[PDB]
């Protein structure tokens, strides 16, 4: 466990590519080639009222990263399913955990790969059991 | 359950239905979109399974002569039909519960995701739950339409040329319709062979490949020999026409000799090419 | 694949092996622990499937007379064997690929998760992937051990009383072992019945229920009637002993009359209870 994440703007990448960043594009969330655009920039805000963090796209305020009934992470004007606990495991590496309820299974952002290829993969909300799983480790780079 | 004719065999064609409603089927409603629809047995509701042995997963191809295949539109949660690009999002594990016969369609590109039908009859992919909205049933189209039925078979070459036992001979030929018992064929599925026989009404004997230089089909006594058994299937991409592959050699099919159409033209077994002379139109008597 | 004998039937008993190694099996290694282990065909390597029709999922019970079941230790990633308490983490969907016969064991409590074997032979639950480390093969233990084998059948009542055709009679009784053809039985699986016949070596005739007030078994010529076919299964919790259920009435089993052990004691077909007079020890000749 660790947090140590200030409020501000970040880019988000996976362990599979230095060149692919989490971007909101054609109404879809995925990892795309590095750009200077506002759609691959993320606003991190810690919220004390109910703990944990909210992520919003800077090209799209008013809506948060949330998970739906299909287990997809997506941009929502919410309900909310939007609160996240980034668990720090290295200098800028995090497991992004769902905050929900005790004694049940932990859930985290999961980015599937086919032999290190993540093209067109969505981020899914799936069970988490350790801090070792490459598909559940994200790098948050401060801007 | 009981019959094996609905098993998830390579190259067979199916209705794919939600487990909660036998009156709906997966339906291609446009050049890009699928939806649940009331069952009409139309070609845009028929889906050929093609297995990839390396993946242990299948492509699922609509049978309305468009060759489009069921596709997960990654990174969205929507599904479509689209042209076969041999990409991972176009392959599906079909994993079946033995007793219920219920099947999940689990996407090869991201196997956390399965096909799901919603109350609004749309199709989506989703992480997996205990809901029956992720279970589907598969029903073989041909077995449904033809099993235990008395049928007539036209060659695609000519609307008034039918598969006919010759008068006073065992040899099977093309002939104009005269409403003869020689021209009426009981189609019956054999569980052990997973293939069909066709019984001539005139003499109760079966459509059989007689193996010699002529390669004629004749009516023959009941046998366990593969020469008497036929994989009745649709054309590659088109569910309105049939190809009959002989189980003795499935590279060979029921074939009108040199595409001739005159009364008495020999019907034979020959190497598949799928040309007009190998295409059959089967209808209830 | 070809034989149906390994199908995921309710109440059948299996070796569960990783798809990458047929010489390893799921093994109860202690009072609580499970691991893959070299295949030895011990009872702690044998697993009964019991289907729940409401859930369309199974409990998976080890057969070393301990009654423990395969359990996902939620919320951790580990699995164990534990007492059956009817909780959802102890039910598994068994979903099978038709052609490969490969099976995933998907947990009922959380169907995001499947059983996975690691390279160190440990078992965990995991989110789903394209790896064969999530595919298992199921092999019916009794079919593997007994099919097409000449066997003797000892009543559990007495270490030297065996199923024996009488000299000069068709009636089958208990008798001391004489290494007689009358006491040697070829067990043969019938694909169509999905059940076994047992053929006496003395006369090539089959163990058959003769329905009258005596309800004896006799040797009888081949018939398609269910009276000649037997579901050979293990005792409820113990793979060291067998029960033989008659297909004509599967509530009735091969039974030593009044638990008597004298030479000549009648063997009959009677209502199942599972007491020692219905238990059989089957060995190869």
């Amino acid at each position: 466990e660790r947090t140590f994440l200030p409020n501000g703007n970040y880019k988000i990448k996976s362990l599979f590519s230095d060149s692919l960043y989490l971007t909101y594009s054609s109404g879809s969330l995925s990892f795309l080639n590095t750009s200077s655009l506002d759609n691959q920039k993320w606003k991190l805000e810690y919220i004390s009222s109910s703990n944990g963090f909210r992520f919003s796209n800077v090209a799209e305020p008013n809506k948060y990263l949330a998970y739906n009934d299909y287990g997809f992470i997506y941009l929502s004007s919410s309900s909310n399913n939007s609160l996240w606990n980034p668990i720090k495991i290295a200098i800028n590496s995090y497991i992004i955990c769902t905050l929900s309820i005790v004694n049940v299974t932990d859930y985290a952002w999961t980015i599937y790969d086919n032999n290190n290829n993540i093209t067109d993969q969505p981020i899914l909300n799936l069970p988490n059991f350790d801090i070792n799983n490459s598909n559940q480790i994200l790098k948050l780079e401060k801007l | 359950s009981q019959t094996n004719a609905n098993d998830l065999r390579n190259n067979e064609v199916f209705f794919i239905s939600p487990s909660n409603n036998t009156n709906k089927v997966l339906d291609k409603i446009s050049q890009s979109e699928v939806k649940l629809w009331n069952k009409l047995s139309g070609a845009n509701q028929k889906w050929r399974l093609i297995y990839d042995t390396n993946k242990q997963a299948y492509t699922i191809k609509v049978m309305d002569n468009t060759s489009l295949i069921l596709t997960w539109d990654a990174p969205l949660s929507s599904v479509s039909v689209k042209t076969d690009t041999n990409t991972n999002n176009q392959y599906w594990y079909l994993l079946q519960d033995y007793i219920s016969r219920n099947v999940i369609l689990r996407n090869y590109m991201n196997p956390n995701l399965v096909l799901q039908y919603n109350t609004d009859d749309t199709l989506i992919v989703s992480t997996q739950t205990n809901s029956n909205n992720q279970f589907f049933k598969f029903s073989n189209c041909i077995y449904e339409a033809l099993n235990n039925r008395n049928c007539k078979l036209q060659t695609q070459l000519n609307s008034d040329r039918f598969l006919s036992k010759n008068l006073n001979s065992q040899i099977i030929v093309l002939w104009q319709w005269f409403d003869s018992s020689r021209q009426k064929w009981t189609i019956e599925y054999n569980e052990t062979k997973s293939a069909y026989t066709l019984k001539c009404q005139e003499n109760n004997r079966y459509l059989t490949w007689i193996q010699n230089s002529n390669n004629y089909v004749e009516t023959y006594q009941s046998t366990d020999s593969l020469i008497q058994y036929w994989n009745i299937n649709y054309l590659d991409n088109d569910a309105s026409k049939y190809i009959l592959y002989n189980l003795q050699d499935t590279n060979r099919v029921l074939d009108v000799y040199n595409s001739q159409t005159a009364n008495g033209t020999h019907v034979i077994v020959d190497s598949y090419h799928g040309n007009t002379n190998q295409q059959w139109i089967i209808n209830l008597i």
